[PDB]
């Protein structure tokens, strides 16, 4: 599902419109490559565009997403997974 | 090139005065021919006797526009218009002409309470309404909405929703579209037009699905992503029970695409509206206007 | 009635009537029976 | 053969054909009653079979026509208005290319500084409060004869070459150099090209912004030119595919193309306009046979 | 308090004097043009 | 609403949107008085 989302959404938006982030599309092609640690490095930089489209005149916002209780519940779920991977 | 029309019955003095009131008007003509009788003058030999509205819209596209020039002792002089030149058109329709507007022919809103400009022994004279192009599009869309919702039952607001469809307004001239509750005076019934629209909107998703589920390896890169988005937004729960569970024939897919493309090039009539006249100036009190002729 | 007549026929030349507001007489409609035209009209050429 | 003689014969034949179209022989009995002025007018007896261009007189409040009262030959736009007092109102191509988005910021502000007053500000507010653009304002023709009285009289050509009278100083369409572009593999292929006007919309996250483009191509066929313009505009077309569903504003397409008319390849020349010192680069088409076709939309 | 201002528009017949040969008119012989709309052809006489 | 009542105005505040630009682009106007016996009138005002 990471490959489906990252393929379908990210490359094709930045190709279909706003043809300046193709360097970042080469970065997300290397993110599609199995270099996950270095890939998830600069998820901030590829989050900033989502911040720009969620709210007009782009600012910096917290890294987890827009809804507050969903934002906290994501972190609760990540701590649950980190405690029990199985 | 001109055209003479000699009437078939006798005419009253009031009828000759009606023609002198109507001495400039568009008349459609089936045969591009020099001598035409009142048995084939006009559009009533086609509407009211043959399939109506969509073949009528195709026919009003394909007949010969011809304007009245002068009325003799009992004969009609009709000059047929040449492209690129000026002519003069009187204003019969309710909507006010303005300068630089494009003009088109819509079929008449055939309520049988009209004054029936001539009615000469079971023959009558029907003209198309010269109208601006924006209003023609709006009238076409309102008629398709009426013809769609007239088949539904058990809306308890059906009278007020048909009334809100029939009341349109354009530059302070109201008109009520006479296709009320299916009085059947001339509803025009548009049944292939609505059937054709809904065949398109029903056969579309599965045809684009069967095409898009194939050859994604090639780098199209735009079409594949767009169809997934467009299809799964509206039809969000896509193909659960599936009907037949993916047992299709290539011949079946052939027949699906061939049918869905026949429907489009046969609803070609309601597709476009050509600009028959581009009015350059309009006379005072909006009686008539000098235009130029195109298409 | 027979408007094409007075537009066509012989007309006896009349001395000035010295009447003001000819336009006003018409636009106020002193007369029950008048026909005017604001600009030139081919309505006298059809003879039936 | 003789050559010179036959050439003079052909020239006399063309001049006599011009006279046959211009004057009419009179078969009235033509008695000796009339004065000599009416005599010579009954011998000549002109008719208007000579100009063969189609014009229209137009009244517009003169606050809107800032460079166009000086520079003859401009596109003009009819803006219908819900005000009963003036039902239509006329608009310069530059006046609408102000809030077009294709124009860069320097040219946009420079032109705006030409176009800054209360009337023009109110009209731009009306145009922005209109939903779409293409069927609240519309193409009207090419400018000749600006009068500039109190309410300025504009003639405007629907069809034919652009000239007031005398068939002298045949004016040309003046297109802003930034807003036009020619999509074809070989620009200026062989001969006379057809000049079109393309309206393209765009949506920057809140509202629609229109763009006014002018294309010049050798293709006559409208299907071919919309097929080359989809290939040109395929990316923003994709962005509108996402916009036009979530929007509710009554429009159903990306843009529309409409033919202005013919040109000539050797009659394309560059230049610049200047009004109140603002140098402004233009591509001046020289001789234009104006021919308005229908609007053809593409989604 | 207030000062209510009010205008009023009248009708005046108003005579004029001008000394002789005060202002000259240089003018043209009137020219003729013709345009043919295909129902009526307008003949226009201009003079500068 | 109270002031529009007690000076005699009905249909208040013509729009926030289109009628703003319409009125600032053209005179708003009103229906003409049914009976008029003396001509034109308007009186302005200085507070003092």
């Amino acid at each position: 599902d990471i490959t489906k989302l990252q393929n379908v959404v990210n490359e094709y938006l930045k190709s279909k419109g706003l043809n300046k982030g193709n360097f970042e599309n080469m970065f997300t092609n290397k993110e599609k490559f199995e270099s996950q640690f270095s890939d998830i490095h600069r998820a901030l930089l590829r989050l900033g565009n989502s911040i720009r489209w969620g709210s007009n005149v782009p600012i910096d916002t917290p890294y987890v997403n827009l809804t507050a209780e969903d934002s906290s519940e994501i972190e609760n779920n990540l701590q649950d997974a980190e405690k029990n991977m199985l | 090139e001109t055209v003479y029309c000699t009437f078939d019955h006798k005419l009253s003095l009031s009828d000759i005065s009606t023609l002198c009131k109507l001495m400039n008007i568009v008349i459609p003509i089936p045969a591009h021919h020099h001598l035409i009788g009142s048995g084939n003058l006009g559009l009533y030999p086609i509407v009211s006797s043959n399939k109506d509205y969509v073949h009528i819209r195709n026919v009003l596209r394909t007949m010969v526009v011809t304007i009245l020039q002068k009325v003799e002792g009992n004969q009609l002089v009709l000059r047929k218009p040449m492209t690129g030149q000026q002519y003069a058109i009187k204003n019969t329709g309710p909507f006010p002409w303005e300068k630089g507007d494009t003009l088109t022919l819509i079929p008449p809103l055939s309520t049988h309470s009209e004054e029936k400009l001539l009615k000469l022994g079971d023959w009558e004279l029907t003209v198309p309404l010269v109208v601006p192009t924006a209003i023609a599009a709006e009238i076409n869309i309102r008629l398709l909405c009426i013809g769609l919702i007239a088949v539904h039952r058990e809306y308890n607001e059906m009278q007020t929703i048909i009334d809100e469809l029939c009341s349109i307004q354009y530059r302070d001239v109201l008109i009520k579209l006479p296709d009320i509750v299916n009085d059947k005076q001339s509803m025009y019934s548009m049944k292939t037009a609505c059937i054709s629209l809904s065949m398109i909107t029903a056969m579309a998703p599965d045809i684009v699905r069967t095409y898009i589920d194939r050859l994604t390896l090639e780098d199209h890169s735009m079409l594949l992503i767009k169809c997934q988005e467009l299809l799964s937004k509206r039809t969000t729960l896509s193909t659960q029970r599936c009907g037949q569970l993916h047992a299709t024939d290539i011949k079946d897919e052939l027949k699906k695409i061939k049918s869905v493309l026949t429907m489009i090039d046969q609803i070609n009539s309601l597709t476009n509206e050509k600009t028959y006249f581009v009015v350059c100036d309009v006379s005072a009190d909006n009686r008539m206007a000098t235009c130029i002729y195109k298409n | 009635e027979n408007w094409q007549a007075t537009e066509i026929l012989p007309k006896i030349e009349a001395p000035l009537n010295i009447f003001n507001d000819i336009k006003t007489y018409t636009a106020e409609q002193l007369f029950d029976n008048l026909r005017i035209y604001f600009g030139d009209d081919p309505s006298r050429y059809n003879i039936s | 053969m003789n050559s010179k003689s036959s050439a003079r014969a052909a020239i006399v034949d063309t001049v006599e054909a011009v006279k046959k179209r211009k004057y009419i022989s009179i078969e009235a009995g033509t008695l000796n009653n009339v004065v000599e002025k009416e005599r010579k007018f009954l011998k000549q007896f002109l008719s208007g079979r000579e100009n063969l261009r189609i014009a229209a007189r137009v009244f517009t409040p003169c606050e809107l026509l800032a460079p166009e009262l000086e520079n003859l030959g401009m596109l003009m736009y009819r803006f219908e208005t819900d005000v009963d007092n003036p039902k239509i109102l006329f608009v310069g191509l530059f006046f609408l290319c102000s809030n077009a988005f294709n124009v860069s910021a320097c040219v946009r502000t420079a032109l705006t500084t030409m176009y800054t007053n209360s009337m023009v500000d109110n009209v731009l507010s009306m145009i922005n409060t209109c939903k779409y653009l293409e069927d609240k304002v519309s193409l009207f023709g090419v400018t000749s004869l600006v009068s500039c009285g109190s309410s300025c009289l504009l003639s405007c050509v629907m069809q034919g070459n652009v000239y007031d009278a005398n068939k002298e100083n045949i004016h040309g369409l003046t297109v802003l150099k930034e807003i036009f572009l020619e999509p074809d593999w070989e620009p200026r292929q062989h001969s006379t090209q057809y000049v079109y006007v393309v309206h393209v919309y765009k949506e920057v996250l809140s509202k629609l912004q229109y763009g006014i483009y002018v294309v010049l191509t050798s293709f006559q066929n409208e299907d071919l030119v919309v097929d080359i313009l989809r290939q040109y505009f395929e990316k923003e077309r994709f962005l509108f595919l996402n916009y036009l569903i979530n929007s509710n504003t009554t429009l159903s397409y990306f843009g529309s193309v409409q033919r202005i008319g013919r040109c000539a390849t050797e009659d394309i020349k560059s230049g610049f306009l200047q009004y109140r010192g603002i140098t402004l680069p233009v591509i001046k088409l020289e001789n234009i046979f104006v021919d308005l076709s229908e609007k053809k939309v593409f989604v | 308090a207030a000062t209510l201002v009010r205008t009023d528009n009248f009708d005046v017949e108003c005579l004029l004097y001008s000394s002789r040969a005060a202002t000259s008119i240089i003018l043209d012989d009137p020219t003729v043009t013709a345009e043919a709309k295909d129902i009526v052809t307008t003949y226009n006489f201009t003079q500068h | 609403t109270w002031i529009r009542h007690h000076v005699g105005i009905e249909k208040p505040n013509p729009s926030e949107g289109e009628a703003l630009n319409i009125i600032t682009f053209g005179g708003i106007n009103k229906n003409p008085p049914s009976i008029l016996l003396h001509g034109q009138q308007a009186i302005c005002e200085v507070i003092l």
